[PDB]
């Protein structure tokens, strides 16, 4: 994200070939528990709003970048039920337009 | 603008005019006896009214004196406007742009009345409604300062001084707006290359997802396709790829912002060693700032003075921060902060002050925007710890909107009670 | 029907006609706005002088606040204005020929040609020194305008400038007429001496906060309360309790 | 002397006449100070020492070559405000601002050497300093000199500096060659008031008139026109509108009232245009606190200057490193 | 940068003082803020 | 001044960030209201809606009691001592209270966390936000006592859906 214009290369099967996005995302909605990733760091650098779910353990560090924190521990049924309330508002919100 | 033969013109005309008048009165006088010797010898030679004869005798002769091109264009004498610098390239974009606006608002008032639905009237209206608030839009601070120009007019005494007070509060707040809108992009630059820019870039976002959508396409049949089927897709592929990269690239054009001063701090030569010699290379520090409280700063490093300079150019304008003013000259209280060792003091003055305070110090409340302060620096006197120093304090000013706000309660400038 | 668009085409024309003016007047608003109190209309000598026999022919009801009220000027101008007005005709009385007017009919008849700065009515200077005052929690109350208080400084500050103004003109003005002596050798010894003002020094000796009483005491053995002269004298010399404004 | 400071200061601080060597040289000069002016970004040392040594030495060659740096570091004040509005009041600096004389050593020599009164004292201070009430006169012996003097300066400003940039930018040659006949009307009185009554002037006045009008567009001057007739700028849409169902439910006043809006909306809304021709510099008359009878002459001092009304050439950017001035209120702050 | 406050106080400082752009999601965080809830002391008591 | 003490304490004044809450501080009478009462959240209420720095307002009641409604028991001595002047005052300041809150420019919030009686509700109904709690209890016995249901129960009873309003009114 804090490089999304650098060159890429096609060198054979690899792990696929993936560009950045075009445009700047305006929400970043993380499932990482595990912090495999630096997507907190990198939208607290570019000043992006993050919905993420919170362990009980995470770092003070990661937790103060967090926009929208939900406390829970993300078993499958909160997963689904989140993904599914999120889905849902959206689409009924996409419906007001007539879309 | 008038010819050289119409400006002869009028002053014989004029030169003949004051003859002719003077003949006509002579007679007129002499008709009625009294006789005109004060016609006569008074008003033709003797009469000297401004002491120009002196004048005359000189530039009679001083006009043949030597030759040359009679119709030399030369430089003006009462010249240095020193304001007429201006870019007119912008100048005369605008206008154009102001023309072609007007020929699409006249194009759609005169598809209005050749319209024959009244359905397709209420289309044709809503076009139009649409094209006057993008185009042809009023600011809504504007209105306010119309009706306090309404009151202006007729108010008198107490309601002047008031009105006037305020309509001058209200114009340098909307001076100030125009003036600084990020959102207009008549104030952006190109940076020497290292409604125009809008359909420029989405051209781009056009060809751009084209090429993502190929890319895909190609992608989902490398993994069935073996052979020299694969070889080619492989470099159908690659030339792809070289095309996208070309066009991500033209996407990172850098922008200034028109009107902000930026300026240079430090300037320093580092050195690396190595097994063959010393490696050196330039480092730049500026900062830059538009006089209304943003103010922003950036380092950068290069292999020539030049080149570290115009890194630091380019990345100036990317970390802004926004400053609180008290009355527009002065900080709201006595601040102290360090950084590192760098110890920092900044006090307010009265309106009749100015500003003492060092090269570093001076030069960032200056293009912050800054009129009355006393300053001093204590410790150690690095550059950029200095820099540093001096954002921590202008940021930890508490303004009195601030303490209103942390604590509930009102907060009254002591002469207004 | 027809007639009701019609009456709407004369009332659009006669804005569409008329847009300058408003342009004008507004332009004119707009240099008294930015320099707040400037008038931005250049007073001429036409004015002056029909301000000067104005004042002239009425003394006692068109008197020099009217006659700044009336022409949005300053009530010191005025005084100027009417001073240089009587030496005028002065000076055209002695001459038995009317004066020069060539540069006062330049600045007459084109204002645009030139740069002018009048004032209106007196704006005061403040610092702006950030000084607070944090209310209670149970606080109601209506805060002053920034305004109105400016407009009180302003105020103040007019009467003083205005009553020194008075004060140091009128001693010019009898100086002027050569009342004063304002050399060395014209003050000499009179015929039974010199005149002394003996002034009651102490805490009981107080005319009032500023000084003490005076009197005279005549070479003679007389002694007599001040006159008009005196007593200016005495009102120019007292101290002020004030910064020195301007 | 004096032109050797044009090379210093990169532009026309000489207020003398300038031969065409004199012009070439500026000409050179002139591209040389455009080029300064565009490196202030590699710069170090442009604002603490360069802009601000430039201005000291405007300020210094303004006020008739006078220590600046020294008259202010006596004070101890870091701003210029006070002493700028103290160095204002002084007799030589009044009797330049009325216009009764031309330069700051014209009003030294004439105070130095006795003949210059104030409230009919004669007096021979030239940092004398004048308060409100005092009244500048002349000698009897000397009125018609000067009085001749301030005729001729005034009629010779209205023609060397105001004719030849309005309408007449025609080469210095040629108006070299038309001058003569330019100053042999202004001989008589009659040629004077004939002058005064023309359409030639006329026609200049309401030209300035509107480049005027044209020049206030710059500070949004006619969106305050749309703030203020916002209301009938809605009801000639509204009538428009009306009309265009009313009378097509059931064209000539179609065309009278699409007229009327274009050029309404396009009166309401031309940008502000911008003209290579620079504006021309005009002469100041300071009527904030000094009045002056110009027969005699005569003047009387009534009230003190302001800070904004200095006629000097130098840039408020360039000068705010000295004043340290909140512009923009009016007050002498 | 070097200013004070969370994402949305930082941001609607910013957006105030002309200094940056306004962001598409600045109205949608003012339409709904984050959470809030009160002091707690750091005591967690065992049920 | 150093008069106005006491109802400084029985009208209490919280600030917070850009909100103001007047809370109702009369433990002995229930939170009744008294002319000063009506009189200081009159001022508190006009001068929070002159400020520009204020956002919207709170009222909320201390202690299991919102507010059970006037001080009649006054009103009761006045007219026995044998003047009305007390009682019209009284009156026409607190229906101008009501009056103020049912036109009030800014969002008002009316917390409800105890019981509500006579004038207490009418002082919050009109409001354009209220919050009721699961102790909070609303009755109208003004016919047991002999008055009628003042100070704008006759707006919002009367608007309310059937004839409820009328039952409320009359049963209590
Ligand atoms: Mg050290």
């Amino acid at each position: 994200l804090t490089n999304s214009y650098s060159p890429k290369k096609f060198r054979s099967r690899h792990k696929k070939l993936c560009f950045g996005p075009t445009t700047m995302p305006d929400c970043v909605v993380v499932f990482d528990a595990e912090r495999k990733s630096s997507v907190v760091l990198e939208a607290a650098k570019l000043q992006i709003p993050v919905v993420a779910i919170v362990d009980p353990n995470v770092p003070l560090e990661f937790f103060e970048k967090i926009t929208y924190p939900v406390p829970a521990r993300d078993s499958v049924k909160f997963v689904y039920l989140f993904c599914n309330v999120i889905t849902k508002c959206f689409v009924a919100e996409q419906m007001k337009m007539g879309i | 603008t008038i010819s050289p033969a119409e400006a002869d013109r009028v002053v014989r005309d004029l030169l003949a005019e004051v003859e002719k008048e003077k003949q006509r009165e002579r007679e007129e006088r002499q008709r009625q006896g009294l006789d005109c010797k004060d016609i006569d010898d008074e008003d033709e030679d003797e009469e000297d009214y401004l002491g120009i004869e002196p004048f005359i005798e000189k530039l009679k002769k001083q006009n043949l004196k030597d030759d040359g091109e009679l119709n030399r264009r030369e430089e003006s004498s009462d010249s240095d406007s020193e304001l007429d610098e201006v870019d007119w390239d912008e100048e005369r974009k605008k206008e154009d742009m102001f023309n072609k606006k007007f020929q699409r608002h006249k194009e759609l008032l005169q598809t209005l009345t050749k319209s024959e639905t009244l359905d397709e009237a209420y289309k044709w209206m809503t076009k139009l409604d649409k094209f006057e608030e993008k185009h042809f839009k009023l600011a809504p601070e504007y209105r306010v300062i119309g009706e306090l120009m309404n009151r202006l007019k007729v108010a008198e005494g107490k309601d002047k001084f008031i009105l006037q007070q305020k309509i001058n509060r209200a114009m340098r707040l909307v001076e100030w707006k125009e003036a600084f809108d990020p959102n207009n992009p008549a104030n952006y630059g190109v940076i020497e290359r290292d409604d125009d820019m809008k359909e420029r870039d989405d051209i781009l976002l056009e060809k751009l997802n084209a090429i993502d959508k190929k890319l895909e396409s190609k992608l989902s049949e490398l993994d069935h396709t073996f052979g020299k089927k694969g070889k080619r897709l492989e470099e159908e592929i690659r030339d792809l790829a070289e095309e996208r990269n070309a066009l991500t690239e033209k996407k990172r054009q850098p922008l200034y912002r028109k009107g902000y001063d930026v300026h240079v701090i430090d300037v320093k030569k580092v050195a690396k060693v190595t097994k063959g010699g010393r490696v050196e290379r330039y480092t730049a520090l500026m900062v830059c700032g538009n006089y209304e409280g943003v103010i922003g700063y950036a380092k950068a490093k290069a292999e020539t003075g030049q080149s570290a300079m115009q890194k630091a150019y380019e990345k100036c304008f990317q970390n802004l921060h926004y400053i609180e003013r008290h009355e527009e000259h002065t900080i709201a209280h006595a601040i102290q902060t360090s950084y590192k060792k760098t110890k920092l003091y900044l006090w307010p003055a009265p309106t009749t002050t100015g500003m003492k305070a060092g090269r570093v110090v001076k030069t960032m409340l200056l293009l912050a925007g800054f009129k009355n302060i006393k300053s001093k620096v204590i410790g150690s006197r690095n550059s950029y710890n200095t820099v540093k120093a001096v954002l921590k304090a202008l940021n930890a000013v508490e303004t009195p909107k601030d303490v209103q706000e942390k604590f509930g309660r009102t907060v009254v400038e002591k002469y207004l009670l | 029907m027809i007639k009701e668009i019609e009456k709407d085409n004369r009332h659009s024309r006669v804005f569409v006609d008329g847009i300058k003016q408003k342009m004008m007047e507004m332009s004119v608003l707009l240099k008294q706005v930015k320099e707040p109190g400037a008038r931005g209309s250049y007073l001429k000598d036409s004015e002056k002088t029909e301000m000067y026999r104005l004042h002239k022919e009425n003394p006692e009801v068109y008197t020099v606040e009217r006659l700044a009220k009336d022409y949005r000027i300053m009530r010191q101008r005025v005084h100027a204005i009417l001073f240089l007005k009587e030496d005028e005709e002065e000076e055209e009385r002695k001459l038995g020929r009317p004066l020069d007017d060539s540069v006062e009919r330049l600045l007459d008849e084109y204002p645009e040609f030139f740069v002018s700065h009048d004032r209106e009515f007196h704006v005061a200077s403040l610092s702006y020194k950030p000084d607070f005052k944090v209310m209670p929690e149970g606080w109601d109350g209506t805060i002053k305008d920034m305004d109105e208080v400016h407009y009180e400084i302003s105020k103040k500050e007019d009467d003083i400038l205005y009553e020194e103004f008075l004060r140091r003109f009128e001693f010019n003005k009898l100086k002027w007429k050569g009342e004063v002596k304002c050399h060395k050798y014209s003050r000499r010894r009179s015929s039974d001496g010199w005149k002394i003002t003996v002034e009651k020094l102490g805490p009981q000796g107080k005319r009032g906060n500023g000084g003490g009483w005076k009197f005279v005491s005549l070479p003679d053995g007389s002694s007599r309360p001040l006159n008009e002269v005196e007593k200016m004298y005495v009102k120019r010399e007292a101290p002020r309790r004030r910064r020195k404004i301007l | 002397l004096r032109f050797q400071t044009c090379r210093l200061l990169l532009g026309n601080v000489w207020n003398r006449e300038l031969t065409i060597i004199q012009r070439r040289i500026l000409r050179r000069l002139r591209n040389r100070k455009r080029s300064i002016k565009k490196r202030k970004i590699y710069s170090k040392k442009y604002l603490t020492s360069y802009i601000q040594l430039q201005t000291t030495r405007k300020l210094s060659l303004f006020y008739g070559d006078l220590p600046i740096t020294e008259m202010h570091r006596g004070t101890k004040r870091t701003s210029y405000i006070p002493f700028l509005l103290n160095l204002e009041t002084r007799f030589d600096v009044i009797l330049l601002r009325l216009h009764f004389l031309e330069t700051i050593p014209q009003a030294r020599q004439l105070i130095s050497h006795r003949r210059v009164c104030v409230n009919k004292g004669m007096v021979s201070i030239t940092h004398l300093k004048l308060s409100h009430g005092d009244i500048i006169s002349f000698q009897e012996n000397n009125a018609i000199i000067r009085g001749e003097e301030i005729r001729r300066s005034f009629y010779k400003e209205i023609l060397v500096e105001k004719i030849i940039g309005k309408l007449l930018h025609q080469p210095l040659r040629m108006w070299r060659r038309s001058k003569t006949e330019w100053f042999h009307l202004l001989k008589t009185k009659r040629g004077c008031r004939l002058l005064l009554k023309s359409r030639f002037l006329q026609q200049l006045r309401s030209s300035m008139q509107e480049e005027d009008l044209e020049r206030t567009k710059k500070f949004g001057s006619e969106k305050v026109c749309l703030g203020s007739s916002f209301a009938e700028h809605k009801r000639m849409k509204r009538n428009l509108l009306k009309s265009l169902f009313l009378s097509k439910r059931r064209p000539i006043v179609y065309n009278s009232s699409l007229s009327l809006y274009s050029n309404s909306t396009y009166c309401f809304a031309s940008p502000h245009k911008l003209t290579m021709k620079r504006r021309i510099k005009r002469i100041e008359l300071p009527t904030h606190y000094l009045e002056v009878n110009y027969r005699t002459p005569k003047a009387v001092v009534f009230y003190g200057p302001n800070i904004g009304h200095i006629p000097h050439d130098i840039r408020l950017k360039d000068l705010n490193l000295l004043l340290w001035s909140r512009n923009g209120r009016g007050q002498n702050i | 940068s070097w200013m004070k406050g969370d994402l949305l106080s930082k941001t609607r400082r910013l957006v105030g003082g002309l200094a940056t752009r306004e962001p598409v999601w600045l109205k949608a965080m003012e339409a709904s803020p984050p959470p809030v809830f009160p002091r707690s002391n750091g005591n967690l008591k065992k049920i | 001044s150093a008069s106005d003490a006491d109802v400084q304490d029985q009208v209490s004044v919280e600030g917070k960030a850009k909100s103001r809450a007047a809370i109702l501080d009369r433990p002995s009478s229930l939170n009744a209201l008294s002319a000063p009462m009506v009189g200081r959240l009159k001022r508190l209420y006009e001068s929070w809606e002159e400020n520009p720095a204020i956002s919207f307002v709170l009222m909320k009641g201390s202690g299991k009691t919102f507010c059970s409604g006037a001080d009649v028991l006054p009103l009761y001595h006045s007219i026995n001592e044998g003047n009305t002047e007390e009682c019209k005052h009284f009156f026409g300041s607190l229906y101008n209270f009501v009056y103020l809150q049912g036109t009030y420019l800014k969002p008002n919030i009316a917390i409800m966390d105890g019981v509500t009686m006579g004038c207490g509700g009418g002082i919050s109904i009109p409001g354009m936000f209220r919050v009721a709690t699961d102790k909070t209890v609303l009755a109208h016995p003004e016919v047991q006592i002999g008055f009628h249901p003042d100070a704008g129960a006759s707006y919002y009873l009367s608007r309310l859906p059937g004839y409820l309003g009328e039952y409320l009114a009359l049963t209590g």
